[PDB]
DNA sequence: ACTGACTGACTGACTGACTGACTGACTGACTGACTGACTGACTGACTGACTGACTGACTG
DNA sequence: CAGTCAGTCAGTCAGTCAGTCAGTCAGTCAGTCAGTCAGTCAGTCAGTCAGTCAGTCAGT
């Protein structure tokens, strides 16, 4: 007996194994995490020679089940959580340790904001989001010690607890780290048998599109746990749900007291969740049922979807196919192959519109910034710190540089959509020249010399120099930006503002219906076309891109300018990625001519 | 005692383990005589200060007494579980048996060696004193050898040691062959659940401090009893102490006064450093982190910043926490322990053996034809340009400096620019070259700042203080500097690169520096012409954005033209796309040498120093007659280039005397030099079609 | 030879001075605590130097 | 009439030093606390006397 346990105890524990036992889906989770767990161990004792546990328990169900149970825990979850824990360790236990809980939600008007936090909801169950920033380092706690005994030659033992424990209180007992016991003997320490569990904690402010018009933030800070180290990165949106605690003895000890108001604050545990954004985190989490991959295999075969999903992403957007099927061209984005023991060659595609005013460029990337998945936008400026980190740097613990990441290192694998592209000064473009081609970022400013990794996409939409003379005196520089930044895009389309009566029409009652295939279906198509499989390249089709290449330096060398081996290498990638569209494995002509022909457009 | 500090009971037994380590150390036969009374010997010979004691060896005795009989306790896997306490174990079990007296001791051998030996003299001489005194005193002989061994106060054997011991992880070939200790870990991966066990890592170093000895015991003397009142140091900061504690100047009225002495303690140098990600096993979206290690013993100075390394070491805590408003109990803070250094990029010239790496090197030399293999084998994996890679073997090689006594030095070196845009793939080159040489750094145009590449100074961190830290150009001497995009670089940088362009000089005269440091580097560069590209109309210099000043500091300057021609398409396309079809370009019939063994090849080529002779003193004086001839007869703007300055001639002696070593001969001859004209001419004077 | 008269010895009740426990003020002592700031690194605003972009004005 | 060169402001970067905040400390002084003691009070035990009974002697 601990303490021989109250009646009560035994109620609350009973009643919850009512439950658990009633709705017999979480029985089913519980025996997949044993039996993958198992036979990881069958396999990691038997061919030489993991998951973490927590149930996931909604609150939906509690609702129709007791009211006093579900109005019980969100009130004062102290005396409700280690029940509910006790019970489902005795079933896991009883099938074949911790056992924690989630509690997701739906939670009951406690959706609060960490503006309007204190002080009436303190030691309730609370859901709070934000910014998470300023993250702190992982340091590992101890709890049980374990000494080797001279010359008698026995084991000991030793316990530690603290006060970020189990959600109760307890009458607190220190206990020096041992040495000497009796009878006198010398007691050498032991590491490898003595446990260790990590701890770490962040803060949250609130968030910056939810925040008053100016005023300064304010914030709170979350107290983290053994499985749940490092899932956030400092610059994440992240939902916590915990308990509202209020640990310490506030200045009421010692008479004559400062630090004036004590009882300081924090959120234990519990649940911490990353959530989708506008603008930073990955939304690849999006779900895949049988039904949705079986219809993705009925449309799968068909002779027109290159043509289907052409005429897509334009639902209110007249003209301009070829831009379109560029556009999923970039967002399929080819294949990387790594060679051994080289250097690797850049799988994506890279597009620059350029073209007169008033002509849908700048409402075509927001439609890209919506579809698309880690898509960041940079306007104008800029300087300091797009394509580098800055490393501003004033790490309080210790004399040490970190650093912190701009907008080119975060959108890796990802979408960067630049405007006003001609306004950029050359010292950045120095840093455009470095990310596209070479894949990397060196930065070795005070400092550390380092070589991190960004692999992004860049699409951007400048201006003509002068007026809307796109076609008008020449296009040897009706752009100007020359020249390495004309031969590093791989497409350049140029878009003319041409008058007629029927394209005034057609533009006309489009405009005017407008006023009064589907894409969440599209993207599950995305990411299921990105993920599997990818293609090899086969004999079909070198040939016709090798004669259509000799064609266009022979001919269009003495048409327009300029050619390198990069129009070769451009050629293979949207092969590549026409032939991922059909969800097929190998390289078929088809892909050649289709690539052959938006080079053409895109080219004469 | 029950009931407080309880005990527990665990398989781990400490009893048979010490036996059989006992047997495993005493007899081993397979690598004259047994293993380790030869290297064991050698140490008590006084010409050696470590051991090795690896984890092959204690595997392959259990799989022979798993064969022959009898079952053999399981001892590998005790040691990668806990890896603490055999060192203490494994060294008394080491000292009991040790062939003492195999040489007389030298008179000027050193002084650790005496005053251990005095040590252990007077050790024997207080031992046999008493049972000279007992003896005498009566009233089969061990009880008595029992009462003299502890009545007697002596120096423990913790403090007459002498060496230091290492243990070394095992590979993936011994634990293939008969079926873990040693999985590559990446810092992210390094979870709070190995603390004590046995590990390996791999990442690059930065910031390693500099060695000053820490200490280990203290010892004192006492001037009225004669003792000698040791004390051990486990923590960081440590006190001093008082009158005395003997068994003499205690139970007396009037006790003694101690001070110290730094002639009989324990000293042991000491040095620290970082490990950082590696950068290549990094997930989508982070940053790379760190994890110190400390270094004693025998193993330092062997950690070079900005390498590539796989330290193996155990994995201890060490007590600290932040701001004192944020423990909770009892936060710890890891360290990495250091116990065997392997580096990938093995550095020339740390080598001495030739026996066995005359089977690979003497494979290549009985190929045939290695010098155009070795040019073709650079970076094959383009098309074209036989000439450049030609040349750069030959910055590859370098070579040789000269001191003329006064000294006045001469180098020694070659920089080579690179010339033309955009698609003739220079920037593969640049990564290529300067990932085969050991000791090369890759820097953009901007970049780094002035203050970057050159040294700055900053406080250091515990061991003080004031050290400059290096920037780029100091990291990377001795070796190869990329650059790229020469044009943007700011004038500073310029007046710094002039200044590399003399031998060994950077001068600093900021806010709290006056020094002169050195660097013996070699520089690579990459300039676009003036936009867009090729003008025949527009001069030489006037597509050139440098003065000819910078352009008469390279002795080889090269340019990569682009013109369409009909005949090299198809060859380059069913190059590339043979390699987008495959992984491997080549084909009948040739291999590519591998870039380890021919490392082995250029580190063993740098040990040669040629010497020239008179007939090719006149014809590298007469060719000088004739390019200076020649030169200067134009005196124009057009497609020539004046003047042909005698840095020409200087870097065409020291292109011939690069060339020689190849042959590895001291053999300099007419193919020499006539080659050395041949990549002269060829080298500049290729914008004519 | 027995019985009453007297007598010492024992035995029970009375008398009081000792004996053992109990618990309120007085003061040294002893330890918190805070006042005595002190120290020391670190952080945050000030300020000049420099290098880049803009534009007049000069020249082909 | 258009290119260009040089002057010129502007933004940004590195150096500068005065506040600032956290950690340590010794002396003293005061607040309480415990050990001191003194007076109270009931219980208890040894001295002392009176009564009563058995022994013994003398009288009839
Ligand atoms: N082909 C078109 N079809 C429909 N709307 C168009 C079309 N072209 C332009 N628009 C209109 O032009 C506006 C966007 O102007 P835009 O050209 O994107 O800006 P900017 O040229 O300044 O980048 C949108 O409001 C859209 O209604
Ligand atoms: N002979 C060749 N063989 C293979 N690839 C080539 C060849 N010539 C050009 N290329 C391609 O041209 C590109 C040149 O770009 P890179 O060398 O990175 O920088 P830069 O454009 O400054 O030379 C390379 O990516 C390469 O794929």
């Amino acid at each position: 007996t601990f303490f021989a346990p109250d009646a009560v105890f035994g109620d609350r524990v009973r009643r919850f194994q009512e439950f658990l036992d009633t709705f017999t889906s979480y029985r089913d989770s519980v025996r997949s995490i044993q039996v993958y767990n198992s036979n990881n161990a069958a396999n990691y004792n038997d061919d030489q020679d993991i998951l973490p546990h927590r149930i996931i328990i909604s609150l939906d169900d509690l609702r129709e089940f007791d009211r006093s149970f579900w109005s019980g825990i969100l009130v004062e979850p102290a005396y409700f959580i280690p029940p509910a824990e006790k019970a489902l360790t005795d079933l896991a236990d009883s099938m074949d340790h911790p056992w924690k809980l989630s509690f997701k939600g739906s939670f009951g008007a406690h959706a609060l904001s960490p503006r309007t936090l204190t002080a009436q909801h303190l030691n309730k169950l609370v859901s709070v989001e934000g910014i998470v920033t300023k993250t702190s380092l992982v340091r590992p706690k101890l709890i049980r010690s374990v000494h080797y005994a001279a010359k008698t030659g026995r084991f000991h033992y030793r316990d530690y607890t603290d006060a970020t424990t189990t959600l109760t209180t307890r009458i607190p007992t220190p206990a020096i780290y041992p040495t000497e016991d009796t009878e006198g003997n010398k007691l050498t320490t032991e590491y490898g048998y003595s446990t260790f569990i990590d701890h770490q904690r962040i803060t949250v402010q609130e968030m910056p599109e939810m925040a008053p018009a100016g005023q300064l933030p304010r914030s709170i800070d979350v107290i983290l746990d053994d499985d749940l180290v490092d899932k956030t990165k400092p610059g994440d949106r992240v939902n916590v749900v915990g308990v509202f605690k209020s640990l310490g003895a506030g200045g009421m000890n010692q008479s004559n007291s400062n630090t004036l108001i004590g009882f300081k604050t924090l959120i234990l545990g519990n649940t911490v969740y990353p959530l989708h954004a506008r603008s930073t985190g990955v939304a690849a989490r999006q779900m895949l049922t049988d039904f949705d991959i079986r219809n993705i295999n009925k449309l799968s075969k068909k002779k027109d979807i290159f043509d289907i999903l052409s005429q897509s992403l334009a639902p209110s957007i007249y003209g301009h196919d070829h831009i379109k099927k560029a556009i999923l061209l970039m967002l399929m984005g080819g294949v990387e192959k790594n060679l051994e023991n080289g250097s690797h060659l850049r799988g994506d595609i890279n597009i620059l519109m350029v073209g007169d005013p008033s002509t849908a460029k700048s409402q075509l990337l927001r439609f890209v910034l919506n579809t698309a998945s880690l898509a960041i936008a940079t306007t104008g400026r800029g300087s300091s710190g797009v394509g580098l980190t800055a490393a501003v740097t004033t790490d309080r613990e210790t004399g040490e540089r970190r650093l912190e990441a701009g907008a080119m290192v975060l959108a890796d694998r990802g979408v960067v959509c630049i405007d006003e592209f001609d306004k950029m000064t050359d010292v950045d473009r120095v840093a455009i020249h470095e990310v596209m081609e070479q894949q990397t970022v060196t930065i070795a400013k005070a400092g550390i010399h380092t070589t991190l990794n960004a692999r992004c996409s860049v699409i951007a939409a400048a201006n003509p120099v002068f007026g809307q003379y796109d076609v008008n005196r020449d296009p040897h520089q009706n752009i100007a930006l020359p020249d390495s930044l004309l031969s590093r895009f791989d497409l350049l389309f140029v878009v003319t503002d041409d008058i007629n009566e029927i394209r005034d029409r057609s533009i006309s009652e489009h405009v005017l219906r407008t006023h009064r295939v589907t894409i969440p279906f599209l993207r599950k198509y995305v990411q299921y076309a990105k993920e599997r499989v990818i293609p090899q390249l086969t004999q079909e089709a070198i040939n016709v891109i090798v004669k259509n290449y000799t064609d266009l330096r022979n001919d269009d060398n003495t048409k327009k300018s300029p050619i390198t081996a990069r129009t070769l290498e451009t050629l293979i990638r949207l092969a590549t990625a026409h032939a991922k569209v059909r969800l097929s494995k190998t390289v078929n002509k088809v892909d050649a001519k289709v690539a052959a022909n938006l080079l053409r457009f895109a080219l004469l | 005692m029950s009931a407080a500090l309880p005990s527990i009971q665990l398989p781990v037994d400490y009893n048979n383990l010490f036996n059989e380590i006992t047997d495993f150390l005493v007899t081993f036969k397979q690598d004259k005589g047994p293993k380790y009374m030869a290297m064991l010997q050698k140490v008590a010979n006084r010409e050696l200060n470590s051991v090795i004691i690896d984890l092959d060896d204690i595997l392959q005795y259990q799989n022979e007494k798993f064969l022959q009989g009898t079952q053999a306790d399981d001892l590998v896997s005790a040691i990668q579980q806990n890896a603490n306490h055999f060192t203490e174990l494994f060294c008394r079990a080491i000292d009991n048996n040790m062939p003492l007296p195999t040489k007389e001791i030298d008179y000027k051998d050193d002084v650790l060696d005496v005053i251990l030996n005095q040590r252990r003299l007077r050790n024997e001489r207080m031992l046999s004193d008493r049972t000279n005194e007992i003896r005498s005193e009566n009233l089969m002989n061990d009880a008595l050898r029992e009462v003299v061994e502890d009545e007697t106060e002596l120096f423990p054997p913790n403090l007459t040691r002498r060496y230091f011991l290492y243990f070394k992880p095992l590979s993936q070939n011994c634990a293939r062959r008969y079926r873990i200790s040693s999985k590559p870990l990446s810092v992210r991966q390094i979870k709070g659940d190995f603390l004590g066990q046995l590990i390996t890592v791999r990442g690059i170093i930065t910031r390693v401090s500099d060695v000053k000895p820490a200490v280990e015991v203290i010892a004192y003397t006492c001037d009225q009893c004669g003792y000698e009142v040791f004390q051990e140091v486990n923590s960081r900061t440590f006190t001093p102490l008082s009158e005395c504690t003997s068994e003499e100047c205690s139970q007396n009225q009037t006790k003694g006064q101690l001070f110290m002495s730094t002639r009989a303690s324990k000293f042991s140098a000491f040095q620290e450093c970082k490990i950082q990600e590696l950068s290549q096993q990094v997930p989508v979206g982070h940053i790379p982190r760190s994890l110190n290690i400390h270094v004693n013993g025998t193993l330092v100075r062997s950690l070079s910043p900005g390498d590539i390394v796989d330290v193996t070491g155990i994995f201890l805590p060490a007590p600290y926490t932040g701001f004192k408003a944020l423990k909770a109990g009892l936060l710890t803070e890891t360290y990495l322990e250091a116990q065997f250094v392997r580096q990938h990029k093995k550095k020339f010239a740390s080598f001495s053996l030739t026996s066995d790496v005359e089977e690979r090197v003497m494979e290549l030399i009985t190929s045939g034809d290695v010098y155009n293999r070795l040019a073709k084998s650079i970076a094959p994996e383009i098309y074209g340009n036989l000439d450049v890679k030609k040349a750069l073997l030959l910055l590859l090689v370098g070579g040789v400096d000269k001191r003329v006594g006064d000294g006045m030095k001469i180098r020694g070196d070659i920089n080579v620019c690179l010339m033309g845009d955009p698609g003739v793939a220079k920037s593969q080159l640049l990564k290529a070259i300067c990932k085969i040489s050991p000791r090369g750094v890759y820097t953009t145009g901007k970049g780094s700042s002035g203050v970057g590449l050159t040294a700055a100074v900053m406080k250091d961190p515990v061991t003080d203080e004031m050290i400059l830290e290096g920037g780029a150009l100091v990291l990377a001497d001795n070796g190869i500097c990329c650059i790229d995009e020469f044009d943007k670089m700011d004038e500073s940088d310029r007046t710094a690169i002039h200044e590399v362009m003399e031998q060994q000089t950077i001068s600093i005269s900021k806010a709290g520096i006056n020094t002169t440091l050195n660097a013996r580097t070699s520089i690579l560069a990459a300039a676009n012409p003036l936009y867009g590209r090729y003008n025949p109309r527009l001069s030489p210099l006037d597509n050139i954005n440098l003065p000819a000043a910078l352009l008469s500091r390279f002795d080889i300057l090269f340019l990569m033209l682009d013109i369409p021609s009909r005949d090299d398409d198809e060859k380059l396309a069913e190059h590339v796309t043979y390699v987008h079809m495959h992984n491997k370009q080549p084909d009948l019939d040739f291999t590519p040498v591998e870039p380890s063994k021919m490392r082995e090849y250029i580190a063993y080529a740098k040990t040669k120093r040629p010497v020239m002779s008179e007939a090719v003193n006149d014809y590298v004086v007469q060719a000088y007659i004739r390019l200076r001839q020649d030169s200067k007869r134009e005196m124009d703007s057009k497609f020539s280039f004046g003047q042909a300055t005698p840095r020409t001639l200087l870097g065409i002696i020291r292109l011939s005397q690069a060339l020689a070593k190849l042959r590895l001969a001291d053999m300099v001859d007419i193919d020499d030099v006539e080659e050395a004209l041949r990549l002269v001419r060829v080298s500049k004077e290729s914008l004519y079609q």
